[PDB]
């Protein structure tokens, strides 16, 4: 999947990024570990190859 | 200075002090071929006879710009659970309103961190235009105020614990008395002074913030920050307009106004010059980029040693007796509240190196012997605290001849009263 | 003469001496407490006892050896002062630079 | 070593070592042109098509001399009260003429 | 050529200089105006003054 780095979608699976455009991932609303970092948040991996925003770690409310 | 008096305090001011450190700078990212060359291709085919310079300038780019990611990780993300403040914002009269993050804000930051954002503030499009791009943060702001968020929270509901294992729930007076401990007063002294204290720590905290409003040159070291990438991408773009020994500085004027063998020349002349502006920027840039990296090693140091844990280093977590510290985020850096405690309202008396009773010596077990005048107590070295020589106090080693200016004294004993009614 | 310049330094050695003369005098007075705050003052041999207890040693031990403990920091001292003067290559970091 | 046996120190040794640490140095500042160039005019004309070098330069070693002093200041002044030594010269018997 | 390289040496030496000044005033700090605990950083032995 290729990542055009600064550049409006509308320019050149077609996902907006602040980072660029990305081409030939799926965008999915779970949130995962960091694998391939991409920028701006979003992070890449493979499963085909999905973009996810990557997750902080588990929540735990201490009482 | 004398031979037989001390001073002994009577009372502490809480005192905030705030601490800024740069963490990342700006990541950026050059194209050697469009800058030295532009559209023209001879120009690149003649650049091509130098070798892998621009390999080695791309090549030490990314490795700044995946340095600083990692310096952010590293300074931030010490912590692999988030923790959540309790829906109750009562913690024995203790304020944190300024530094937990404020839900009405879209950016859910806390007003200090508000406060700090505002303070920090065609030159883009010219910069961006010449094949020079930045590149955007991995983690973004919101992400290192949750991670801010986090650590706040933990600090507050569990004290150290959560920094050197599970986190463990702690009532915040009970914390205040294990930090007072921790500098040599014992509990007492919060436990009696509690509205006191808090009112002092809430008197201090609004303070910082209007001296973070009202100072401009306070937050100085990452506007300073900036100011040189800004400047050295600024400079790097000037360079572009010199003729650096050449007829023309327009690459393509040269190519259709003169013949091959002599447009040759004159491209050499600007490929050389350019190369070289390009590694001074190289340069500067790593050297950047170190002197950064060894300040976000500080700042982590600092984070580990003074917000998940008590310090016992002088000057390290604030000026006085360290008691905790507060992080707070800030653009390219991060933001430290230490509150300390510091000794106020000293008293002057007259001491003694040991009680001479029964021709046996007398020592403090963890106090000193203070006398007003007329009559002698232990007080604890760090607050005054008049009490009666007993034994419990005292522990006796040797006769009263061998030390030096030993003074007379009674010392009651505690079973004396008991076996004696 | 070729267009370099050293330009003098902003603190002269007499005002660093002055620095180094008011730390000591801090440091022999009032122990460690003008460093976290006010200057108290305290006897010598009451802050000696004090940095016994630091490194867990009670404070009988420095009150029954006064004399000898005195005796040997004058000792140590006077071997520092010679050492320095009688080796060329103490000082070697400070003369690098230069 | 062994299973029930044990070390005791039962006597001292006051020692005093040195440590040095170089904290500033020399501030040197130049002048692009005349070193370059000196009094000649075309040398002059001809270094000012390379442009912001000699600025660069400059700006470096300015840089580099402020950041002594400041190494300096954080080195030393450390205390914002200029204390003084009692008149009298004795504290128990510990001797500070050498120092 | 040779400017630019007595600048970028310079440049080197002063952060050498940097972080031994910075070692100076933790050095100054955490032994001069207290009692510390760390191993050998403040001498050989258990550590009293400075
Ligand atoms: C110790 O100092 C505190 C102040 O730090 C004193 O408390 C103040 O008392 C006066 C009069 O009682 C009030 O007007 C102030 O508002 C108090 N301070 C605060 C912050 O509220 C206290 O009286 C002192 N105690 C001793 C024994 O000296
Ligand atoms: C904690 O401090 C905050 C602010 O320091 C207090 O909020 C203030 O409340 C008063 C009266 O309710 C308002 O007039 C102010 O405008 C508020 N300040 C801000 C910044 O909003 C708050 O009352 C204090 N106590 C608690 C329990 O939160
Ligand atoms: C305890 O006693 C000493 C000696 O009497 C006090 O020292 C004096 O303080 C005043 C106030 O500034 C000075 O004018 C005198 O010069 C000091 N004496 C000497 C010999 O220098 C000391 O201040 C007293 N402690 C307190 C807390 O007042
Ligand atoms: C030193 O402190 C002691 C203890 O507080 C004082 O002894 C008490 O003093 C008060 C007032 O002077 C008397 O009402 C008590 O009866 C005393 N108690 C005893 C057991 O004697 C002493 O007066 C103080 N000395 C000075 C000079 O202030
Ligand atoms: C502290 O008390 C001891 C014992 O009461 C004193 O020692 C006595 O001092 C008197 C007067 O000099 C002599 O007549 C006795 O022979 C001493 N007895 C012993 C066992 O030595 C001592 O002088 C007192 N110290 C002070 C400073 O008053
Ligand atoms: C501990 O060591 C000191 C010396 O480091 C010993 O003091 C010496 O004692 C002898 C005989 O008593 C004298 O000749 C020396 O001059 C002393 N040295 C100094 C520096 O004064 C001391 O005796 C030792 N303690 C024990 C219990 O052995
Ligand atoms: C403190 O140390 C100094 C020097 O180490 C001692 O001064 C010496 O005194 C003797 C006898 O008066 C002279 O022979 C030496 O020449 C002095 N040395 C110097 C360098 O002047 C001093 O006696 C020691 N004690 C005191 C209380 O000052
Ligand atoms: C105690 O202090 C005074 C004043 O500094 C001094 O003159 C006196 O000699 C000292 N005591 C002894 C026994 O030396
Ligand atoms: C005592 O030491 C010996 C050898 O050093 C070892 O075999 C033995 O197990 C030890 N004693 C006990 C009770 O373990």
């Amino acid at each position: 999947a290729v990542l055009y780095q600064g550049v409006n979608c509308t320019e050149v699976n077609v996902f907006q990024t602040r980072a660029g455009c990305l081409i030939g991932a799926e965008y999915v609303n779970n949130s995962y570990e960091c694998d391939i970092p991409i920028g701006a948040g979003i992070c890449a991996s493979y499963q085909s190859i999905i973009a996810y925003t990557m997750s902080l770690g588990a929540e735990n409310s201490v009482a | 200075y004398s031979n037989n008096s001390i001073a002994i305090p009577t009372n502490f001011t809480i005192s905030v002090t705030t601490e800024i450190l740069p963490v990342s700078m700006t990541k950026t990212s050059v194209d050697c071929t469009m800058y030295i060359c532009g559209d023209s291709t001879e120009c690149s085919n003649l650049l091509l006879q130098y070798g892998s310079f621009c390999t080695q300038l791309k090549r030490a780019l990314t490795g700044i710009a995946v340095e600083q990611d990692k310096n952010t990780q590293e300074v931030f993300a010490q912590v692999k659970q988030i923790y959540k403040t309790p829906p109750i914002k009562y913690f024995g009269g203790f304020n944190f309103s300024q530094i937990l993050p404020d839900p009405s804000k879209p950016s859910k930051r806390s007003p200090i961190e508000d406060l700090l954002f505002n303070k920090v503030t065609d030159l883009i499009c010219a910069q961006k235009f010449n094949g020079l791009t930045v590149l955007p943060p991995l983690l973004t702001d919101e992400m290192i105020a949750q991670y801010t968020s986090a650590l706040l929270a933990g600090t507050i509901t569990s004290g150290w614990t959560f920094g050197a294992g599970p986190a463990l729930q702690i009532p915040f007076p009970m914390q205040m008395a294990y930090r007072f401990n921790g500098i040599g007063v014992t509990q007492n002294v919060l436990y009696e002074n509690q509205k006191l204290i808090a009112n002092q720590f809430n008197s201090a905290i609004g303070k910082i913030q209007d001296s973070l409003s009202s100072t401009p040159s306070a937050l100085g070291k990452l506007q300073d920050v900036v100011n040189h990438n800004a400047q050295a991408l600024n400079t790097l773009v000037k360079q572009l307009s010199s003729k650096f020994g050449a007829i023309s500085s327009v690459l393509n004027d040269i190519l259709s106004r003169l013949d091959p063998p002599e447009a040759e020349v004159q491209i050499d002349r600007l490929i050389t010059g350019r190369l070289q502006s390009l590694q001074t920027y190289v340069t500067q840039q790593l050297i950047r980029a170190a002197e950064i990296r060894a300040s976000a090693n500080l700042a982590a140091t600092k984070m580990s040693e003074c917000v998940l844990g008590q310090s016992k280093r002088v000057d390290f977590c604030g000026k006085g007796y360290h008691l905790m510290s507060f992080p707070q985020s800030a653009p390219h850096g991060v933001v430290f509240l230490h509150v300390t405690y510091v000794p106020a309202q000293e008293k002057n008396f007259t001491t003694a190196p040991a009680i001479c009773h029964d021709g046996k010596a007398h020592f403090p077990r963890e106090g000193v012997f203070v006398s007003n005048g007329t009559h002698w107590f232990v007080t604890q070295r760090n607050f005054y605290e008049p009490q009666i020589i007993t034994t419990d106090n005292t522990f006796v080693s040797g006769n009263c001849d061998v030390v030096i200016g030993i003074v007379n004294n009674t010392v009651y004993d505690p079973l004396q009263p008991e076996l004696d009614s």
